[PDB]
This record gives C-alpha cells, structure tokens and sequence, in this order.
C-alpha cells in the first residue's frame, strides 16, 4: 500500500508486501499492556500502528476508542473529561462519544447541533487474555484471538507473566533480531548462560536437509500462520569458534537444553520452546508503534496447577526470571535492533543486505507475512482514508 | 406531502438548486440529464452547502473539502465523507418538478 | 504560493489562498514588540513571516533591515557593527549599509568596489502606535495603519498595555481559536470568571439563518476586512451541559456581562468587547514567525481622558488584568492552540475536520482571509523570489 | 550525481560539479587524526565523505575498513571484536574478516558457509605522513600522497604540528573562507595581531591587473591542483576602513609580515605563507564528513634540522602557537563558517549569493575544483552504488 | 564425471532456465539463449537465492531476491546490488544432449 | 561620443563582444540575428561578465548564478537579477558598429 519507494519494491519481488509493511499489518491482534495496568475509570493513552489510541475499564471490561476528536483532531487525552461512567467528553468543545460503539451523544456547547447521533468515533476492540491488553487495530469483527497468538499461549493450565518497554527500531528489525538462528552469539556472554548453567551453541547452524529443518505453517486450524527454525532437530551446534582453523572461543557446555524449537507467527511473535529454563517458554511481541519504534512485550510461560505454584513461580520470575533472562539475556537484543537501523532506514538495507545460509528461515517468514498479513497499515489510515 | 421547486425547464442539465424550507433544513435538487433527484442540502461531513458544489454526472462535489456523494443513492462517492446523505422523493408532473416533503 | 499539496489545495475551494498561507500574509503591517523595548542605537533581532529582520532606533526613529547580508548570506546580527550612527557594518567583509534606505554605501574592504551604490538591503517600513511596533511585512508604499488594525485600537483616547510572548502553533490555529464560538467551553473553570464575576456560558444553540450568525465587514472607512460573530444574536446560550438528559456541567452565572461582540480582522487580530471587564477592550495579534510559531500579542485599551487615569489603569493592568485576564484566561488559548498542531501540520486537518454550526464563524473568516488578503508570503520571499523566463 | 537539485545546477554552469560536491570529491587523500592519536591494536572510528570507517594499527601499520558489516548493515565497532590479531569479528553473527584486505575469511556462527571467502568489506588505503593520518576515500590504486597536498608540506625538514577538530558547516563553506581575502577583516581584533606584532591590512583588495593576481595551477610535476590569490605581490592592502570617507578602523602596523602567498588546493586544503609567524607555514585541511560537518584539520610547519629544534618548536606550539594563533586567530573563522550554513543549507544560496570584486580568487577555485576533482561522493556511494543493465 | 548429463536440448525452450543439482556440490543453473546454452553456479554471489528461479532476460539473469543480475555468459554482475562475479561452466551438446562442466572456468 | 567598436561581420550571429573602455565600466555588445545591442558589461548581481554568457534570442544569461536580462531594455528577465542592466543605444552604418557614449 504504497509506504516504500516503487522502485525498491519492485526489486523484492519475494516479498514486497513485508518490505511494504512499515507501519505493521492491519487486522491483527496486538498486546499493548498488561492487564494490571489499566485501572477502573482511568483512561489510558498509547499510540499503535501509528495510531493514538484510549483505553479505558468500565465494570472491569476494557474499551478502545482512537484518541482524537472528530472535531478538530485534537487528542481527547490533552484533558481527561469523563463526565458519566460510560462516555468521554472532549475538553474543547465538549463533543461527547460513548466508549462502547464511539457515537457522538452530544454535544454540551450545542445540544441542537446536526451531528449529534450523526458521527461516529473509531472503535478497536479489546480483549483481555493471561493478564495481557490485547487490542484488534483492524475493521470489522475480529477473528479469535488465538489466531494471532503463538501455540499454547492460552493454554489453561499457562501462567503467564512478563514486562514491556519501548524500543527505538523498527518492528521488523525485532522480529528478525529474534527468529534468527545465528545471532545468539551476541548472547554468549549473558549471565543466564553461566548462572543458569545453559548449553547454549555459538551458532545454531543449518544441517543438510533445510527444508528439514524450516516449517512454515499455513493448515494451522485456528489459522495461526508461521514459520519454525527446527535449530535442535535438525540444525547443527557449533561449540567451538574458529579463525584460521585456531579456536578463538567456544560456546556454552552446560548441562539445561534449551532452545529446541523457535517459531515466528503473525502479525510478529515468537515462540522460544523450551526457554528460558527447560520448563517454561517464552512468548515475545514486537508491537508497531510507529515506523521507528515497537513494545518489545515480553512474556515467559510456565504451567501452573495451584495458586501455591503460581505464587512460587511469580516469586522466581521476580527474582530470577525477569533479572536474569528477559533482561540479562535479553537487553543485548536491544542495541542489536538498534545497530541495525541505520542500514534499513533507508529502505535501502532491503536491497544491499548480504544474507547466509542460517538466514533461510527468516526468508520464509518474510515470505508467509507477504502472503498471510490480513492488510497493510498506511500512513492514510493514520490521518484519515483517502479516495476519489 | 410534496413541495414544487421549479420547472424541468428552468434547470439546465448538470445544474444543482437549491430548496430553502420554512421550519427545516434545506434540500437540493440536481438534474442529471433528464431525470431530477433530490438529497439534504447540507453535507454529512460538515456545514457545507452542497448546492454550491460542483456536479459530475451523478455525483456532486462538496466545496468545503472535496467529498462526495451520489446524488442518487446518497452514498459516499469520495473521502472524507462516510455518512450517507438524505435522499428525497422527486417527482416531475406536467413540467413541474416537485420534492417530497420527507426523505424517502 | 505553493506552500501545500496542489492536491489539498485542490480539495479547499472555498479557501485555498487562506490554506495556502501557511507562512502568512505578506504586504500588512504587524506588531512585534512593543516601544519600551527598543532603545536609541540598540539593533534588536526578530523573525516575521519567515524573514529575519533588525531594528534599530536612530534619532527617536525606528529602521528595519532584513538580517541577511547580501554577500555571503550572514545574519548582521552574528556580531553587531555599527560604526556611525546611521550605517551598520556586516562582520564578516564589512559591506556596509545605510538605516535609512538599505543602501551599500561603503565597503571597508574594498572602498573602490563597483558594487557600492549598485545593491540594496531590503528595508520595511515600521511605525510606532499605542507604545506598540508594527513592521509593514511587504513591498512598495504601505496602506495606513488603520487599515490593519480593529476599530477603536487607534482612538486617541485609548490607552493600550499589553504583553507579547513566542506560541508553539501556526499562526492560523491561534486565529481560529480565538474567533471560534464554542472554544468558549475551555474557559469555564477561569480564575478571571470567578474572581470577576463574569457571566459565561458554556456555548450556544444557534437560531436564525446562516447568514445571520456573522456580519462581514468588506470596507471600512480605512479599507479594513473583517467578521463579527453575531452566534449570541439569535442564539440560546447554553449554561446547563448535559449528557443523556443529565446535567453535568453549568456555566456561570455572574453579572458582569462582557464579550457583547467579538470581530476578528486581517491580518489576524481579534478584537473582544468589553473584555475583560465591561469597561474596557481587549486586541489581540497571532503574529506569523514561521510556520510552527507566532507571536501572542495581547493588548487591553482602556479610554483614559488624562495623566491620572492612565497611571491608575496602569496600576490596575499590572496587579489584575495582566496576571487575572492575560495570563489567567488566555492561557487555556496557548495549550488549546498547540493541541490542534498534529492534525494540521500535514495539511490533511483542512480536509479531514468536521465542523459544526458554530464554524460558521470560522468559515466566514477563512472565506474572508482568501477574499481580501493582500499576498500569499512564500519560502521563496524568504530565501529570494524566483523566476526564469 | 544527484546531490542537489537539478535546476539550480543548471543555473551554475561555470562550477556545477562544485556545488554538486556537498560530499565531498572521491578518489583523494584526506587526513583525518594525527598518528599518536591511534595506537596498537586500538581500532578508531570515524566518518569519511559520509562513509563510517575503522582504522586499526597492526605491527605498527595502519589499516581502515568500512565500519559495515556486510551481513545485516550493524556497525563493527558498537561492540569491537579482535580474536586475532589480523581480524575482527561482527559481534552480531561473527562474520570475520582480514584488516590487511577486508576478506571475509571465516564466520563462526557457521564455517561451513559458502559467503566464506566469497564476499570482501570494503577497504581504504592509508599512509601516515608527518604524524598525520592520510586515507584515500577512493576506488583502485592511489595516486601519490604529494598531489593532494600543498608544496613544501612533504618537505624533508618540514616539522609539523597540529590541532583537529569536528565543525559544524560544509567542508566548502570552510574551503571559502579560508581562501577568501578579503574575510581578514574578521581577524581585526584577534590577541594574534597584536601579541605578535603582525602587519595586517583590514583587506586585500584587487589590484589592478586581475589575472595576474590570481595563479591558476595545473601545470605542477607532481599533479597538485589549486590556485594561488597573490595578495601581497599584486594585492592592495587596506588599512583605513572608511564610511563617508571618514576613517572608522585601521589596520594592525606591526612589523611582522605574513600571508604574502595564499593558496587553496585540491581535495580542499589551504597553504597560508608565512604564517603565524614570518618563518612559519600554515596548512589546514577542511575535511568532509557529511554533507553538514567537517575536519577542521590545522597544522603549522616549521624547519627544524634536528630533536633539539623540533623539541623546541613543540614547546612553542604549545605554549605560544596553538593558544594564540590555531585558536586565537582561527577561532573566528569557526563561527564565520557556521554562520553562512542557513543561507547554503538549502542549496540555494550558490544561486543568491551578490559576489565582489576579491571573491575572484574562490570563483577560480570553484572552477579549478569542478575540472580537476577526481569524483563526487555520492548517497550512493554510501548506501551502496546502484545500476540497473 | 568431467561432463554432467543435464537434458536433452529439445527438453528447453529459448529462454528458460534449468537448475542442476549435484551430490556433495553447490546447485547449476543452465540458461538457453535461443540456441545456446550456458551455465554458471545456481546460488546468487549476492546471497542465498536461486537464480533458476529468477528471470531470464536475453544473456542477462535477474535474481529474483534483490533485483541484481549477471550475464548468462561472462557471469558478471549486471545490475547492483551484486558485485562477485558468478562461476561459469563450460556447456556442450553432444547428440542432441546437453551437458554441462563439472568444473568451472579458470581465467 | 560614439565608440566605435567594430565592423558588423567582426561578430556571428547570436554572439556577444565585450567592449573595455579605460576609466569606465566595461560594455557588452550583444549580435542577435543581424541587429545589434548594448548593455553594460557587468552582471548587476556580481561581478560576472555577461559578455561570457549564454545569449538566448535578446535575453542574455549570465554565467555565474542563471540570472538573466533582455538586452533590448535591460529589464530583469531571470532572477536572482533584480537590478536594471545600463542600455546603450546602438547603430550600425556603413558596416561599422557604434555604441552610444554614456547610458540612455
Ligand atoms: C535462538 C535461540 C534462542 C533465542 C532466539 C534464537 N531468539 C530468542 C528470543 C528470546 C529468547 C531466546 C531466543
Ligand atoms: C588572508 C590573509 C591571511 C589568511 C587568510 C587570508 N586565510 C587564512 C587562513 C589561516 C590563517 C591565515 C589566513
Ligand atoms: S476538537 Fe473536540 S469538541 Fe472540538
Ligand atoms: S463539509 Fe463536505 S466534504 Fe467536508
Ligand atoms: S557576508 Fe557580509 S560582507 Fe561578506
Ligand atoms: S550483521 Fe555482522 S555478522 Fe551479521
Ligand atoms: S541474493 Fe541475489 S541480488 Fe541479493
Ligand atoms: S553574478 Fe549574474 S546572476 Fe549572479
Ligand atoms: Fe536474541
Ligand atoms: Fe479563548
Ligand atoms: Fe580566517
């Protein structure tokens, strides 16, 4: 939908939508909080897809409506007017809409005025799952979550917790920081890896059968679409570093098999079984917010029977898990996404980047969001649809 | 029920009048050729006068900011609009053209 | 002149010189800065329309020069030479120009150059009112100052005091802003309502026709272009805000009546009376710097027949009206005018808002502004007008 | 190649490829540090014509690799890896390569890949010379370190000593006025002129025979390209600045005489002779590093014929000549530079610019540059050059 | 094992491309211009695309990941971002049959 | 008064001559078609000469910056020139080219 140069799109035939799709995929599902975050009547703003959104609990249940005013576009959260419990009224000129489906009420500087019951503000629906704010910024009825979700994610018996921050890169610069089997180097100096005694290879390099060791998913029955780097069942380890022939350094020997499978899903999450214990699993979104940034949200799953589990589990998370893994693992993600700005800004980093043979995976993915991405957001829908 | 506006013969085709109503919003009638329609005279999208727009076959052009509608149907024809237009009942009877007094 | 998409501009037929001005109206005169400010052989710097320009006070007389020497394209004002009282003298080769004309009249670094007496530094007329500065932004002999201002800011009798300061918006948002009926609703909670015991209410149920919500004023004795906003003329003033039937809000009910009619006039400058107590007038300048930025010139006049009355109004204006009006008021106007700053800045805001009623008063303003406005400033005036044959 | 916009560079005939030069000119030696800036094994960054470099000194010799690696575009030196000796390894997936030619001889994340071997970073050559840091930002074989530098800077009893620094302007905003001659007049008052008793006019002025003052260069042996502005020979100096034929300002009447010869040559470097003091040399460089910044490369030469002068002239450089002249004369062309970057900043000052008499000297050199650079950076260049058959 | 049995001639129409896999060695690809073949390494020097799987336009292969391109005979780069030129191997056609190099060309 | 500059076949059409003259600003004549006219030398907007210019029908170019002037009226013709060029009349007889002496 027009956000790159023709002329670069036209080179990637392979996959022009994906290199298209700065602005993320519209119609997909997308964590922007945690549940714990978002108090009953106190509105909360956050910008996604490079839309200005807010959210608000009325009796518990979660509401979304796009924070600026039909009026002159000024965004509603400038000066919080919550009048009654179940609308927002604009602090310039008083238009009121209703949280549950966004129709102008009225309008306290005109109550005669012509438009009031005649517009309608922008309404995303929202859902609330794991303790994750899960917003739909697409049109129309949503398709079940799960749709956009990783497997087992909303497993029953999955407890699940985590953090999120924003991050100055691109989403896509996230998505394939993370799917991509060779770039755990980076990590091999994490305080997890020793402190956790992790077995963790400089390279998770590719075997001989490739498409043995790439699935890419499209017969999921909830409709899931995604694409597996089978690294441990059919990748190769490589333990020892060499140049010249000289080892120069070597991986980790430790005795915790992690990492077995990684899976990239749409709109943008990945699924790191098992991680980062043999005994949980790490779901992680790179939320577009705007075509510089994203909410890197981070969750760890780990199941749960009892309340006496779950507790225990939370206290490890807050004292090892979250420490040590989603941020002494983690952080080094960060700066890598942000060192590889400079090459795409551009677009250009589309067209001159020199990929390898572990880099076939993320090939695939960007191939599946071309072909499976439920719309591509444009810079139109941000300020308003255009057509003659 | 119907209100006269004018006769057939006054309006050159592809022309736009409109017609002020005591006590009410004003409508306009847009001859297309040969046959006469009738909308809200005031654009969905904002305060603007339809009636001094420019008509395209069946779609009339609102001044302020450039949506559209069909002047048929009364649906949108270009951004920014999104809310459908009134549409009234027209009727030419001997020469005369009439426009009802409520939308269709 | 093309300072937006041709597409947009395509779209705004009822205003599309109006949209276009981005960077202002050229050829009107506009206050900058107020007497007090500039002081005798003491150049101050300033930017109007996108322009940078110097003043200088010479003999009691104030000179404008554009603040860009000729040769290099240097800002004078880097470091400031004036070597005779009526010259100035770039730092960087010594071209030096005359005050009076703009003129090159020497070259300290080459006395026999060929292009002393051949160039000129653009100079704009400035003329000093009411303890006020107005630079006439534009080319050839100026109109008067009547011509550019609100009825009465001239009366020899009023007394004007102000306050001018730098706005993060564009210009035209501060002039809608102000003239805009309903905005009235941002003040509701003013320290000056209560403590004034003002009667405001929270906006208006427009009666009567289209026509009758304003009276447009397209020649004055002095030439000036205007639009009164006449919404309370039929209108009902709403004092009690309701939702679903439910009152949630009230307006107030003081008994000093103010703002009986409200005009804003080109340039940009509005005029509200009485303001902000039934006594006297409030004009006000939304100054185009650049297209991010204006000036907020305030100013409150107030009819004083001698010495007595002025230094008492002046003590009022300086302990009341200054920090309980100027300041206590209008402050919502800064941030309410700095809200609308996104949905503008792509120029989509023109296409995409949706008005209601009472914009009557803002559409007869835009249609006004591209009706009678004497020039659409461009970036090329500020870099240098072009053309090729 | 489409650096700026087309028309204007079709309204600069006599000096098109100059303008399009904001880059900087391909295929030239650059100094870009001082030698005792980089040591053993400690890799250095830095930008070049807008390319981010690594330089790295191995058993002594310096090396420089383009700071990208070829994989994912990150920057080698966010996180420097040197396993070996003669390599450093990307710390994202470990593709590793040789400093001595930019190989990619291994990737530790997976040896086996058939990239090995197969893809090579880009690599520069470079040469120290008189304790500065020379790179050739060009493709193929080099030319002679001698054609991009001025005469007498190679010499053998040449000692030279220098300052550098990051300033804010385009490399030819500094080249300009550096070689202009009439700009002195902004060095009037410099603790320099007085504290060395210098003789300096407040302005070379042309003198009577044009193309005698100014000496267009393209015959030298060793192929150095420049001009020279012949100021003291043919020049008239100024020194009663006057307005109204009334004197204002002279002109230092010391006894030291300097800058008899000044010449500007290719890539951009100037030779300023004698200067600071009349048995002294100054050669300063206005390096490139992006279209907005420049390597303020200063340096000042002066024959010593062994370890007791040069130790001797050291300390007077740090003492006397860095404080008083590098910076206390030179200090003004660094806000002179950064104050004409607004008028140029859009490209259209190249075009507006109102140009006298002395400005001769830099309308040869504009000339001289756009027939004698050996390639202009381009964007491309940067981000990868591009063709399509 | 000097010559590697591709296709029978006829088996290719003007203008397509056929790649040719071998045991323990990188992917071929073949390319008929009108009634001439050629031949050079499958793999893109610029990454890990196939060209067998781009298009073919005259002598000239683009590579269907970033839009580089080689020539078919020579096997330099045509079109950026490729700039490593491509191993060429030898084809012939003995009765009717083509076969390809197992070695590439020297220089 | 007059100068005598030069015969008119000294000069090809659509050329232009530069004319010093000792103690004065130099002068250009310009040769369009077989007519022939005068102007001052230098470029209002610098030091350029325009004598080393483009001269495109009777609008010379200048060299420098793109500026340009009608060489009949000397009246700006491109920007950045703003200041009017010198006119001098000219006349040719018998094959001889003279220019006025002083502007006018
Ligand atoms: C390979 C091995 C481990 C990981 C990976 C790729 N990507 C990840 C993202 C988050 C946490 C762990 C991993
Ligand atoms: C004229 C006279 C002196 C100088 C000059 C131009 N340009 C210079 C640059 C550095 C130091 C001295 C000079
Ligand atoms: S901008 Fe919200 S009610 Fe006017
Ligand atoms: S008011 Fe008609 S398109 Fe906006
Ligand atoms: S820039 Fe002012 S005299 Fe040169
Ligand atoms: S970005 Fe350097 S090895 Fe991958
Ligand atoms: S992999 Fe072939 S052009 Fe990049
Ligand atoms: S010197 Fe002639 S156009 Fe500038
Ligand atoms: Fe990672
Ligand atoms: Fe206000
Ligand atoms: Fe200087």
């Amino acid at each position: 939908m027009a956000n790159v140069d023709e002329a670069i799109l036209k080179r990637v035939k392979g996959w022009a939508p994906y290199v298209d799709a700065k602005l993320g995929f519209r119609n997909h599902w997308y964590p922007v909080m945690f549940s714990k975050e978002i108090n009953e009547g106190e509105p909360k703003t956050l910008k996604l897809l490079g839309e200005n959104l807010l959210v608000n609990r009325i009796d518990g249940k979660l509401y979304c409506l796009k924070d600026r005013c039909l009026h002159r576009g000024v965004q509603l959260s400038v000066k919080v007017e919550c009048k009654t419990k179940s609308t927002i009224t604009c602090w310039y000129h008083a238009w009121t809409y209703r949280w549950e489906d966004g129709v102008l009420c009225d309008i306290l500087t005109n109550p005669t005025s012509a438009q009031i019951g005649r517009q309608k503000l922008k309404t995303y629906p929202v859902q609330e799952a794991k303790g994750c704010v899960f917003i739909y910024l697409g049109d129309g009825d949503p398709p079940p979550l799960a749709r956009d979700t990783p497997p087992n994610f909303l497993d029953d018996d999955m407890e699940i917790l985590g953090k999120n921050q924003i991050i100055k890169s691109n989403w896509r610069l996230a998505v394939e920081n993370g799917f991509d089997p060779s770039h755990i180097y980076i990590h091999k100096d994490s305080i997890l890896v020793k402190d956790n005694d992790l077995a963790l290879p400089l390279g998770f390099a590719p075997g001989g059968d490739r498409k043995q060791q790439t699935r890419v998913v499209d017969d999921d029955v909830v409709g899931r679409k995604g694409v597996y780097d089978l690294i441990g069942e059919h990748g190769v380890p490589v333990f020892e570093g060499t140049i010249g022939g000289e080892v120069v350094r070597e991986g980790a020997y430790g005795e915790k098999i992690v990492a077995n499978d990684i899976s990239i899903w749409l709109p943008g999450v990945l699924k790191v079984n098992p991680f980062p214990n043999p005994d949980m699993m790490q779901f992680e979104w790179y939320v577009p917010i705007d075509e510089n940034t994203h909410y890197y949200f981070q969750t760890l799953g780990k199941p749960c029977a009892n309340d006496e589990e779950r507790k225990k589990y939370e206290q490890e998370f807050e004292s090892k898990w979250k420490p040590m893994a989603l941020e002494g693992f983690n952080n080094d993600d960060i700066w890598a996404r942000e060192a590889m700005v400079d090459f795409y800004a551009d677009d250009k980093g589309w067209v001159n980047e020199i990929l390898f043979e572990s880099d076939e995976a993320i090939v695939a993915w960007r191939k599946l969001a071309s072909e499976h991405n439920q719309g591509i957001q444009t810079q139109a829908h941000v300020s308003g649809l255009e057509h003659h | 029920i119907w209100l006269k506006v004018c006769a057939a013969s006054d309006m050159q085709p592809g022309t736009i009048r409109r017609v002020n109503r005591v006590g009410a919003a004003p409508l306009a009638v847009y001859r297309v050729g040969d046959q006469f329609y009738a909308t809200e005279d005031t654009c969905t999208h904002g305060i603007a006068s339809l009636s001094e727009g420019t008509l395209d076959g069946d779609v009339i052009e609102c001044p302020f900011h450039g949506g559209a509608f069909n002047v048929c149907t009364g649906m949108p024809a270009s951004s920014p609009c999104t809310v459908p237009l009134g549409v009234f009942e027209v009727e030419v009877k001997e020469g005369e053209v009439y426009v009802a007094g409520e939308k269709k």
